[PDB]
Formats: C-alpha cells, structure tokens, sequence
C-alpha cells in the first residue's frame, strides 16, 4: 500500500476523538496525548513493528487496546516514511519501531500482553533493540527515555541518556541491543543484568547453528554476512543473512527476496569458476541464510590497502593494472553472455584468489535476470543512471568497472558527494587519477558519461590497446592562486551556512549526535578560523562566540581543549580581543578553570597537556595570572607518573591501531606532551620541565625510525601520516622543539617525517586537519616558517593541489567533504574550517598555526 | 518459486561476533 | 574566637594530604577532593553545624571519620564566612551548614552516626531543612542535589531539582523544610514516609508554656513571631522566638541574648501601657520563646495600607499627621526618660490602638541599655550613623521617627539603595514628598544630615505647631528634558552592565535562578529594549540574541510569551530583522511551536492569548504562514470554551484585589484575552473573533464600575492601578479596542481608568512596567497617541517626573529600584529596561508600546 | 543578661 499521512490520519481521527486525545505530527510522527496521562521523562516503552499495509491494519488492530488505558503514543507519518525507517541505509537500530507507546509503569505489564494477543499473527521486522512478548506477535518493549535528554561524553559529543536513582546519566541509547537497568525490573518478567561472579574470569559464549560455525565479517543492516566453517566437511563457507521485512520495496520485495534473487543468479552462473557456488539455503525462525563457497580471503579494497597499488605494465607480479582490467572484463563478458548484469561490481565485491590473486565476483544482491529489476547502487562506483533506477545496461557494469580500476590505481574512490551535480564529471576523476596506472584514458573512458565511449574503452581493453593519458600542472601560480582565492571565498559562504545550521538546531535532530560548541566539531574551531577573515566572517564569529557562551551556561561539560571547555574559552577570549568586545572577555573569564586533581587524562586531545597548552594561549591573550597558574599546575601534575604508561601494553599485539597514537601521536600520545612541556618551558623556563623535555624528545626519536619505515611500506596506511595519530603530529612537535631548544637532531627528524608524509599524501582518504591532507600541509609550511627552505613551500603547494583536486562542485564552488566522505560539515578538525585554515596560511606563511603556535602580529 | 528457504530449524543466535 | 582561613587550612591540609586528597577553594568553601571517590549527582548528604569558636575543633574531630571512607567534603572558608552564614540577613536556609559531606550511600548512615558520637555536646545552629542524628550533637542529614541541576518552573524561572527513578524533576529546596524522597529510604531510620500526612491541621501549637499559636506574623530572619491564644488566661498574646547561635555577634551575642535584651528593656518600660509587657519567658532544647501582651492587630505600615495616608490636620478622623507625630513623640520622650533608646522606630514597630491614642511600640530588640550596643538597622528608616554603628543616640531615634513619618504621609519608604551614596540625602526625600502633610518641613528636619536640625525639629514639634514646608519647585522645563536624557543614557550603560553579569553567569548561583532568557526578566526583554537605541546598544542586543539562541538549545522550556519561548522568538526574530541579520532569523524560525493540544491556560502571561499575540508579532515580522496558523489555533482554542458564561454565573466570588486580576486584568484575565482577540480580528477579520471580542468587551465594561469604586476608595491598593493586574492593563486593552472598533464607550472606559491610575500613581510601590509607574505612564501616552489630546502627554510627563524623583543615585547618573527596594536589575517587566521603554516613548510619542502594539519601521 | 524557663514542651 505504502500509504501517506492522509490514510493514517483518517484511521486515527476516528477513535481518537472517541476518547478525546488531540493529535498532531512532528518530524516523522503523528502523536496522540491523553489529558489525564502525564508523560514521564523515562520508563518502559512499547514498540509495535509493522510495514505499510500492515501499518494501516496495525493502527486499526491496536486502537482497541491503547485507548483502554491512560497513555500517550506516536505513529509513523507514512509508509514511505516507514520505508526509509525500515531501510538499513540510515539508522540500523530504529527499523521496525513503527509505533511507540508510553503508558504508566504498572499499566505496561498487562497492556503489552493484551496488545500481543490482539495483534497475534500480524507481521513485521524484528526489533533487535527490544525484548519481545511472544514469537507470534509483533510486540516488543524497552527501557529508554521518553523525553530527549542529553549528557556529554568524554568525546565532547551529546548523548541520549536515562537516569539512575542517584541521578547518574546512562546512555539509554538504542545500540541494536537491549539492556535492562539495574534499578527498575522488567514489567512483563522480573530480571537482572550480570551473573554471580563479579570482576572474575569471564568467557563469552558464541556458537553456530545447524552445521556452520561463524566469524563476523560485516557491520550492519540487511544482514550480517558471516565467514564460517562447515562442520560436516570442515570446509570454509560464507553465510549471507537476510532479516525479514528489512529493505521492503514499493513492490513488497524485502531483503529475503533479494537473497533469493542472488541464489537464482548464482544458479544461472553455475558453470563459471570465478563465481560463488550456493551449497545451502536455510531459514531460522525469521532470518534467511544463503550459504555459498569461500572464494578467497581478500577483497580488492583490503588488498589494495595492504598490498599497494596496481601500476602500469610491469611492477610487482601481482600489481599489474592491465592484468586486472583484462581479467575483470573477461569475467564480466562471461556473466553478460549468460544474460546477467552485475549492477554492483565494486572493490568490496571482487575477491582475489589466495594463491594467484585473480579477480572473482561476489554479491549479486541487486543483479539482473528478469525485468522487475531491484533498486540499489553504491555511491561513487555506480553510474548516475542507477541512482535513478533506470533500466540496467551493460554500460552500467562497464562504468562501475572503470571506477573499481580507478580505486585499484589510486587507493581511494572517485569523489562523490550527496547532492553535488559534479559527482560524475570525468575531468574531476582525471585530476585525482593523474595519469597513473599506465592505462588512464581507457579507465576515464570507462567512466565517461556517454555509454558508447565506455563501450569503446572496453573494446580497447579486450583488444590489448590501452590508452596512457597524463595530466597538466597549474599556471606559474597566477591561476593556482586564483583557484585558492575562489576556494576560500566559497568555503566561507559554505561556513556561514554550516554555522546557521548549527545555531538553528537542525543537527540536534539526530538521536545521540553532535557537539555544538567544542573546537573539534562545534562552533569554537569554526569561529576561531572565521576570525582571521573579512568583516562578515568576523560578525559570524562574534555571533558564534555569544551563541557558545550562552549554550555552555548551566549544563554539564568536559574540560578538554579539543573536546571541552579550554578551547571554548580560548575562542571566546580571542574573539572578544580581536573584535574589541569587552563583554565577550567577561564571558570567557570564568570558563576553563577545572579542578585538575580530578583529570586523569594527560594527552593533547582531552587532558592536562592540551589543557595546559590552552591555558598558556589564554594567558598570552589575557595576562591572567590564574591562567598561567593553571598551565603550571598542568606541567606540575604531568611530571608525577611518567614511567607506568610506557610499560602497559603487554597482552595487546602489534598492528597498533591504538598503540601508535596512544603511545606516540600528537592527539593521544607523547608528542603532544612534549609540545606542551616545550610551551611551558618557553613561557617560564623551569628547570624541571626541561629534563622531561629531553627525555620525551629522546624517546620519540628512539621510536621514530620504525614508524618511518612503516609509512614508507606498501602496507602503509593514512593513519601513519596523520597529524592526530602519526607522523604529521610528531613532525609538528619536533619542528618546534628543535627551533626553541636549538637542536639540529629534532629538526632533521621533522624533515624526515615531513617527507614520509609527502609520499603518503595522495593515498590519504580525508582532506581534514586531524586525519587528512591539511594537517600534512600544515607541518610542511610550519617547517617553511622555521627554516626558510621554500622547498617546504612547494610541498605545501602540492598538498593544496591535492586538496583542491579532491573537492566537489568544481573550482568556482569547491565544497570539501567530511570524514563521512559523502557530505560536508563546518567543523574544524574534521571538516571545512580546518581546510580553510590551511588554504589561508598558504598565502600567509608567517601567520601562526592554530592551537599549536601562540597569537601573533601580521597574522590576524 | 522453486527457490524457497528450506525447513525452519532451532536457532541459537545470541550476539555479534568478531570485528571485520 | 574566629579562626582564619590559614588556621583552618593548616588543620585540614595536615591530614588531608595523608589520605591523598587535594584541597581547592571556591566561593566560601574549601573543598577537599578524594580522587578515588566518584561523586553521584544527588543523594543523602550530611551537614555539620558549628560556630567560629568551634569550627576548628569540629574539623578536628571530623577528619578521622571523613578521611576513613571515600567521600567529598566542603568546609566554610573562614570564621567570618561562617558568621555571614549563620546570620539570617544572608541566606536563611543555609544557617548552620558549616561542613558538608557527600559519601557513598552504603556509608552514609554509619558515617553519620560516628561523627555524631564523635562530636556530641558540641553546639551550633539547628538546621530546620535537615533531619537530626541525636539531640545532643550538631550532626544533620538531608537528600538533595550534589551538582547544580536546574529545571524550569511554570514562572519561567530555574530551580535546583533532583530526579526520581522515572526521571521527574523535584525541587530539592534547601531553604524549605526537610524533604523525603518517595524513592530512597532514610539511611538511618530505614523507612520512606512523607510529611504530607498531617498538613490538614487547623493548628497544632502546644508551646513549652502551653501556648496555642494560630497564625504567624512573618517568619523572616533569625526568629519567627507568632500569634498566640494562651490557654490559662485565654487572652491573646504575641510570642517571639529565638534560635540558638543564629546571628552570633562579634562578641558572641546570640538571638536569645537579643530576646533577653528585649525582656530587659520591656521590664524597664513596665509602667507604660503603650509597651507590650513581658508576661512570660521560657525555653526548651535550644529554642527560646518570649510571650508579651498583644496590643492590637495591624501595624502602622499595614494601617496606611488598608486605611489611608496621614494628612494635614483638617482631615478624616483617624488621619491627622500632626496627631500621629505628637503622639509618637510623647511616647518616645517617656521612653527616653528611662534611657532605653528605641533604635528601630519604624512603621512596622508602631502598632495602632482602637483608641484615639493609637501609637504603641512593640520591638526594642537592639535597643540601648548598657554601652555595648547591639548592631542592627532597618534600611531607609535608620540613620546613616546606625549603619556605621555609631553609639546609641537620641538624635538617631529622631531621624528614624522622622522617617516613620514620611512613610505615614506618602505611603512608601524613602528611596534607599544598597551602595548608594545619596541614600540619606534629605532633599531627595523632599522630591518624593511634595508638601503633602502638615509638618512637611518638620519631617524633612528630622531627616536632616545634622543631628542638631533633627533635635531642633523634634523640639519644634514638642513646642507646639509644626513647620509646614512647600515643595521644592521645578523652575525649569528644558532642563528636565536634560535630566531625562541623562536617565536614558546612564540606564543604557547600566544595562550593558546587567547584560554582562547575565551572560557570564555571575547570578546563576542559588536554589532559584531568574529566567536568564525570557522577556519578563531575562535577556529577551533587555535586548528588545536595547534594539530601539543606537548601535552600541543594538550590538549588545545582537550579542544577547545569539546568547539566547544558544542557551535555549537542548533544555526544558515553557511556551509563554512573557515567561517562555514565544517572546524569546519574537525578540530573536525582530533582532535579526532590524540588524539585517539572516542567521538570527534562521535561529528564530523554529523556536515557539508548541502543541496547543496541551496548554491548559488562557493568558497573555503564559497562555493561549499571549501565545497568539506573540505568533501574530512573529508573523508580521517573518511573513510565515505557520505563525498565523498558530494564532488561529490559539483563537479557536479560546473560542471553544465559554469563559464568559462562568463569569456571568458566579461573578464576585472570593472578592479581594488579587482576585480581580485573575479575572479581569491584562496579565492573567480578560483584558489581555480581549487584546489578543482584537489583534486576531485585525489580522484576519473573521466574524467569530469579532463576536467573541464584543462579548468580552461587554463583560469587561460590566464589571469595571466596582473595580473603579475600589480604585477611588480610601484603601486604594496599588494592585488596582497596576498594568499587570488592574486599571492600567484594562485601560490599555480598551483604548485599542475602542480605537479599532470605533467604539467610543470603550475609549471612555480607558479615559476614566487612566484617571483612577493618575490618582494612585504617587502611592505606587514600584517604577516598573508590571507592578508600577511604567505601566501607568505607558497607558497615558497610549491615550495621547490615540486621541491627539496632549493632556495625556502632560499626564505621562508627570509620571516620568515621579519615577525620576524616586530613582536612586545622582541626578546625572540614576539607578532605579526593582521588586526589592534596595536593588537594581535589567528585567523588563520588573526592572530597568522597562523603565527605559517608557522614558523613551515619552520622547517618541508615535512609537509603539512593546508587545502591545505591532512594529513598524518604514 | 541572664535566665530562661525550661518546660518539657512538644515538637
Ligand atoms: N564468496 C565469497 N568469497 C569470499 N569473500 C566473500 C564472499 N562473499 C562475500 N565475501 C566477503 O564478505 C562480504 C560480504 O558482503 P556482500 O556479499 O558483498 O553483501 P553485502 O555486504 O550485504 N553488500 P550489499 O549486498 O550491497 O549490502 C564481502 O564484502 C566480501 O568481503
Ligand atoms: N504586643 C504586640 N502586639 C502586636 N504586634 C506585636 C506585638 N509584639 C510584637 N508584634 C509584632 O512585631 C512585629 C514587628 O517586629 P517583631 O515581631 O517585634 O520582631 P522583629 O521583626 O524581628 N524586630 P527586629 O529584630 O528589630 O527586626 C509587628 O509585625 C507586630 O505584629
Ligand atoms: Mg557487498
Ligand atoms: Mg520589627
């Protein structure tokens, strides 16, 4: 049926006035409120699952029970709304929560049972976040908040929480997992959380079903597909999962039927050796499972990550791009000849052989056999025609092959952003794929928007006549500088937009999302950068400063510099100062003044080190003796326990996803502490801090060479060069300890780190300050400032060329993507604000680096 | 519709596993 | 006797570093923090009471126990801090809270019992707001918040609260009595019984002397004074209470010692029948009580309230200022003959008799007997010397008498602002007093700075006929306009000050915080007024607007226009519009959009009527159709009910002035509803609203005559003329209805209302828009603009002069009292911004009244 | 000053 607001409204407006509970809709809900029922702030709520046609029938079936008691409740706006809400794509844990019912605690226990028996036989998804009453009915229940209350986490972000009897917040958040609280019971059946042993040995119990053992392998949504072992064979198997009524089409085709389409296509491809075999298909209760064969250990995504790029003609044996193209199109030709379209050939759906490393196709979820056609596409890799569910064509497959080869040749996907008309411009891909891989023009033709050109390129491929096309640089700065100017202009307007969206409250919509104030994500960093610009941007900065000052008032917070209050105070004070606004200075005066004996954290991101640096920035701003006093307290409390943290990682193994950062990095490791103690020694010249400075710098140099060799490996990853986590942060710290302590050793270490970063640049995923190109370029032009080499200037220019070549919306309107890749945001560390910071200093190298160098003249 | 799921069995499914 | 902060700091820092805890000092507390203890957000805390003399040893016996178990605790910073704290003039709810301890629930009851025995026999101010462990020890405990969590109340104000297992807020009122949470058990008893059991009692009483208290004549300060029936004699009497160690003087002098001072002074005045006589003096535990003959009901203050003023001798029988003056002075001289200086001779200490010889004095607590005098002074009536605690003087008493008169003759006390040098300037008093009363010059002589003049004027009274002085005349007009300019300028900069204090959080401390955002008192009103001025003030308004947008995000609200979000949205939107700021408009775009399916109030202040007026303002600003839709919803919801039938059913039930407001007045009753309905009909012109308007306007004109009867009467209470509750609001609604409906009888109602107001203006207890002169003058220039008269212009200018002459501070740098006579604030309805709105419109007649009229620029 | 009268009383 997929009904609209009107049908649901009618069926409601009936009985609703029968008990006189006036109705209204907000966001996505249509809610009715009993006047005799006072809705509490949290408790046990009832979720009814359903789907469109079952939604209309569900409304009708449920009214009898719900109006029999005093309670409040909300209903979904429409079946299109319930379709998005039942799609895995956006929120995986809020699928099936079609109707929510809030009654009084005693009333819950019976009401749930009555609703069950009266909805017995109604069908809908399973709500993973709730317990269920009976397996014949679509009735579930949870403990959670009824009003959207938020408390702040150690990250600085705002989280939905429920409150315990001692007033302590608890993320009542729906984590696709139900947890009952210790204080209240469980209205239908009393219960408790943890077993008799307390802080004693624990052994989690996980096991397979009929005759398959499992091992993870996918995040969320339609189905957690699993790697497995076949006990009656002990062969390795792969198990695809489908959850009933998830991803239900406008024709009533749900994920299970996608799985059946996949089984059917696999049967139609039964005689191909590079396609999975279907072994078994079984359902359990309400979950369908398709058991196919294991076809290699690594996808192309993972393989290009850990085994390097696919390069022109020769290069290492496995890594020949032309070999890859030929094999892929041979296989694709086989599939097409069998009357099947892949529709979704992407680096994650090609598995290379464990021995020969030859491509094999998997995931035929949306593949085409007969002409009903399944909707579905993969951002950036699927052609736009597929975004607009147009008739599948062979040339669609050719396009996605071109994109898969693009990734194999560069290690990142073709830039695609939600809502950007430029998404599929081939010149845009040209700028990133800078002639590399040998064949380039051929793969650019595979991505050409004219389908005939894709056919011609695939012809080139089958013939063996590949096209090797190159890219050109930028006119002796004049046009490069014109491009930078326009980049900054449009980014500024985009920032006005993001700032308005922040202060108007839009993104607060997300349950469990965002930090509106701090430096890392919120207004503080945004406005700090906005200050360095024209009078409109400075007006927006003053606005953001007052906004943050008020928002911070009378709510709980954290003391961090990147997560918390110290950065907020630095921003507000700095804005007051440069604007000449004494009331902003008054507002900042009481802000970042923590206990410090409570803070156990010692890193730049959230504790002591970053707090100390921020307090020194404030002192240099305000000549406030309390601020220097706090910075000195930071150094003093940081020298107490150096030894233990070095030697506390023995059971965790190497891979160093956490270890490289949490031990050495600037954000979380001792590079930032080195940076702070250097700052403090400059400010004061204390004799004790100097010793620790030498100790930490020496240990940094001690451990650096392995990291440098790691970054220069094929196996190397962006993490290695990042400012937050890897080499860029360490280099930025050492560039300054050298200078200030007159150490040649330190500056040389910085130079080597800088160069490793230079080589990792193009492979970097994000463009942002914490995780991407801007942090690198910042180290580069830092070194420029310290050691007028001007070769570092050229390096930074390369970084900027990359950043710009990875923007959307063409040059006149760049818009730079988030850590989310597909959209932009205005945050500083993870978004466009920091990118602007870098692009700004590129023309003002004398200006200090933000949050690392102190305020200065000719730099505002 | 000869592509059917096949007999329902008793399921032990409890929680998430691994990290890939 | 009183330790230093360093003696305390030594005593503490010793052991505290022994258990690894760290000291940090904030406010008036020295807080020691155990790093291994995680402080929950609410629960059972323990208070220890002590005195400067005993705080040092209290810490001593305390540290063992507190440092044994994991917990957090705070100690008052020094001995002078504890003196402030045990004085009732400071925080009456925080007397005795010398040491506060936050431990783990598991450890509360034990930790409490131990400390109790470990103290024991030590003495301190009992804590009414807590329960008590043992009646020989100074240990107490209560359930309250440990961190300032603030929720919004129906007034728009913020109050501390704790949260129940269902997440519901509950004011953890520390001031009020002890409070039992229904969800947690008393750690010591082990049960959970509430005290709402026996609030039914008509009385309980049963004093130590077996005295039956019936009602209490105030509870403020160290002690509470009660009305007693008596059981032996069964003749009515007054009983004053003293609480131990509350108000400890620097010499160790207690409230009980002050009560014994009273007993002694009364003993010395036994032969006079105009003194209460001692009758009884008893105690039990550490609460003391003194019982004296009841002289009468209604004090002089109340007398000038419920009856009238005292005027020139040929006046009503009760009313003779010279009679009151001379009677007071004969009684006073009798008292002087015995020494015994009164020191607190104030309208509240003169109780009137049914006889012609009315004046009688009833409280000589801080009176003179021996040379070690007691400190204490009542603002405005006491002389400056007494604030500085100069030795007891007969001339000081003459000053206080000259102020008691002055009040009797003007109905209000002399303007006196904490921190104001001008405080006792006698010519400033001359302005408030325009020569009304017989002994005008004598009243001013008793208030002179030189005690010789006071002595001479008292002797002049005694000698026979009194000095009759004419007003200080204003010989200038243009210079008055200069004074107006000065007032506005200085109030603007003073606003800047209040705004800075607001946004930096300075005043957020307290168990109740005034709304920092809304129109009535928070930012919205401040900024709305600041918008009408020049660019420094417009800039501050922009800052306030963004600050409000930020503060408002992700916290509780209320939909109000005056208390809540609708006025907030009006302000943010208007600031965006005038400043040319589009992001302010985007910040306002989603603000005031409540469900009207809830909202059970019909009211300009917090209900459908005010929501509607505000949404019409928003609409006219933003041209947003949802805003008009919300106005329509408000009107439809109003029309669905038949309030007027219930008015015509039972009209004058529970009739007193306060009752008038809830029915007819603009703030809470029909006048504001009518204003909204007229606005809706103006916006749309639908028939249903015009019918409703006619019904309501008629229902108003029907009941106006009795209200005007009371407003012209002897009693002449101020609430009758106030804008929020009485004639200024009704008249302001009807000026506009009679304008837009071309109904001249409406205009006539407004004119007569304005007249009544103008008669009550001088006696009004405030300069502010809600409860004082500002609303009156606002009505006056309403009528000027509507009815090109200009006689209303003169009326408004008069009100302006009255506000000015009752202002604090200098002439070129004035500050205005708020609802609390010795204080200044930026609240619009209750403070300085509203005063500014009026003083501004006085110079721009054809400019709109804020919130009452729509805006128009070009 | 001096003196006070103590009678058992009620709470
Ligand atoms: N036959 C196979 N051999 C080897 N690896 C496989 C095989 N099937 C799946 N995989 C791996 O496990 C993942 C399974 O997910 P996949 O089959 O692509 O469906 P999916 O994750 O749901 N993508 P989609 O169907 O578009 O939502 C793939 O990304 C591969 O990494
Ligand atoms: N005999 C009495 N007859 C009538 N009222 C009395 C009598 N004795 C006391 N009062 C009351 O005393 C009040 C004036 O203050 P009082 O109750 O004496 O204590 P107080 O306010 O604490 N004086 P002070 O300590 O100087 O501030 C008036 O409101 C009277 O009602
Ligand atoms: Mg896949
Ligand atoms: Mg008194």
């Amino acid at each position: 049926a997929t009904p609209t607001e009107q049908e649901l409204r009618a069926e409601l407006t009936g009985p609703v006035t029968g008990a006189g509970r006036q109705i209204h809709a907000r966001g996505v809900w249509l809610a009715v409120d009993d006047p005799a029922f006072h809705l509490p702030r949290q408790g046990w709520k009832i979720h009814l699952s359903a789907r469109p046609a079952t939604l209309q029938e569900t409304i009708r079936r449920m009214l009898p029970a719900v109006l029999a008691v005093p309670c409040h409740f909300k209903v979904v706006r429409s079946g299109r709304h319930l379709q998005d809400l039942n799609s895995a794509n956006n929120h995986p844990g809020s699928i099936g929560k079609a109707v929510t019912i809030y009654p009084s605690p005693e009333d819950v226990a019976p009401l749930a049972r009555r609703l069950a028996e009266d909805l017995a036989g109604m069908a809908g998804p399973r709500i993973c976040s709730d317990r269920r009453v009976r397996p014949d009915a679509p009735v579930y229940y949870r403990y959670g908040p009824f009003h959207p209350c938020y408390d702040i986490n150690d990250d600085g972000d705002l989280e939905l929480v429920v409150t315990d009897p001692q007033g302590n917040t608890h993320p009542g958040a729906a984590d696709d997992s139900f947890w009952q609280p210790h204080w209240s019971p469980d209205p239908l059946t009393g219960a408790t959380p943890h077993p008799a042993p307390s802080d004693g040995p624990a052994a989690p119990v996980l096991l397979g079903g009929r005759y398959r053992v499992v091992r993870g392998l996918t995040r969320n949504g339609k189905g957690c597909v699993y790697r497995a072992i076949d006990t009656t064979d002990n062969r390795p198997v792969i198990i695809k999962e489908a959850r009933a009524h998830v991803n239900e089409d406008t024709l009533g085709r749900d994920s299970r039927l996608r799985l059946r389409n996949e089984r059917y296509v696999l049967h139609l491809l039964r005689d191909l050796d590079d396609v999975p075999k279907v072994i078994d298909h079984f359902r359990h209760e309400d979950r369908e499972y398709l058991a196919i064969t294991d076809l290699g250990a690594l996808a192309l995504g993972q393989d290009v990550a850990e085994n390097g790029l696919y390069v022109a003609d020769p290069a290492p044996p496995g890594r020949s791009l032309r070999a890859l193209a030929t094999a892929l199109l041979e296989l694709l030709d086989h599939v097409h000849r069998r009357g099947v379209l892949v529709r979704d050939l992407t680096p994650t759906n090609v598995v290379l052989d464990d021995a020969t490393g030859r491509p094999r196709l998997v995931d035929f979820e949306i593949s085409h056999a007969e002409d009903p056609q399944l909707y579905g596409w993969t951002p950036g890799y699927s052609p736009p025609e597929q975004e607009r569910d147009e008739p599948a064509t062979v040339e669609a497959d050719y396009y996605s092959l071109g994109a898969t080869l693009f990734y194999a040749a560069t290690g990142l996907p073709p830039t695609w952003m939600t809502g950007d008309p430029g998404n599929h411009d081939p010149r845009r891909a040209a700028e990133v794929l800078a002639g590399r891989g040998g064949m380039s023009g051929t793969i650019l033709g595979l991505l050409d928007p004219d389908p005939a050109r894709r056919r011609a390129a695939a012809d080139d491929i089958r013939a063996g006549r590949f096209t090797d096309a190159p890219p050109p640089p930028p006119p002796s700065a004049r046009q490069r500088a014109r491009r930078l100017a326009a980049a900054i202009a449009h980014s500024l307007t985009e920032l006005s937009r993001h700032a308005a969206d922040l202060m108007s409250g839009k993104d607060f919509t997300g349950g469990l999302v965002g930090s509106p104030i701090n430096l890392y994500r919120g207004a503080a960093g945004m406005g700090m950068e906005l200050l360095r610009h024209d009078e409109p941007s400075r007006a927006l900065a003053r606005g953001l400063a007052y906004w943050t000052g008020g928002f911070r008032a009378l709510r709980n917070g954290r003391p961090g510099l990147y997560t918390g209050d110290t950065g907020i105070a630095v921003f507000i004070a700095e804005a007051g100062a440069t604007l000449g606004d004494e009331t902003l200075l008054k507002i900042a005066e009481p802000l970042a003044r923590p206990v410090l004996s409570r803070i156990t954290a010692t890193d730049q991101h959230t504790g002591l080190a970053g707090i100390g640096t921020g307090q020194l920035l404030l002192w240099r701003l305000t000549k406030d003796a309390g601020r220097l006093e706090l910075a000195d307290a930071c150094a003093r409390r940081l020298l107490a326990r150096d030894l233990t943290a070095e030697l506390q990682e023995n059971p965790p193994d190497y891979a160093d996803c956490g270890a490289v950062s949490r031990t050495l990095g600037f954000a979380h490791g001792l590079a930032g502490i080195v940076h702070f103690l250097r700052d403090h020694h400059a400010a004061t010249g204390e004799t004790a801090t100097e010793a620790a400075l030498h100790k930490g710098c020496d240990t940094l140099l001690e451990h650096l060479p392995p990291l440098l060799e790691a970054a220069r490996a094929v196996s190397a990853k962006p993490m290695h060069a990042s400012f937050c986590q890897g080499l860029a942060g360490i280099g930025a710290a050492l560039a300054r300890t050298g200078r200030d302590l007159g150490a040649d050793d330190h500056l040389q270490a910085a130079r080597e780190a800088a160069a490793a970063c230079l080589e990792l640049a193009p492979r970097m995923y994000a463009l942002t300050q914490c995780c991407g190109l801007a942090g690198i370029g910042e180290l580069f032009l830092d070194l420029c400032q310290i050691t007028g080499d001007r070769t570092y200037a050229q390096w930074a220019d390369r970084i900027a060329d990359l950043i710009l070549a990875r923007a959307g919306g063409s040059p006149e309107a760049p818009v730079f993507p988030d850590t989310s890749l597909h959209g932009s945001s205005g945050g500083w560390s993870i978004g466009t604000s920091g990118v602007v910071s870098f692009l700004r200093r590129l023309g003002d190298p004398a200006a200090p680096r933000l949050w690392l160098d102190p305020p200065a003249g000719t730099a505002r | 519709a000869g592509a059917t799921n096949l007999d329902a069995l008793a399921a032990i499914k409890w929680e998430a596993p691994a990290h890939q």
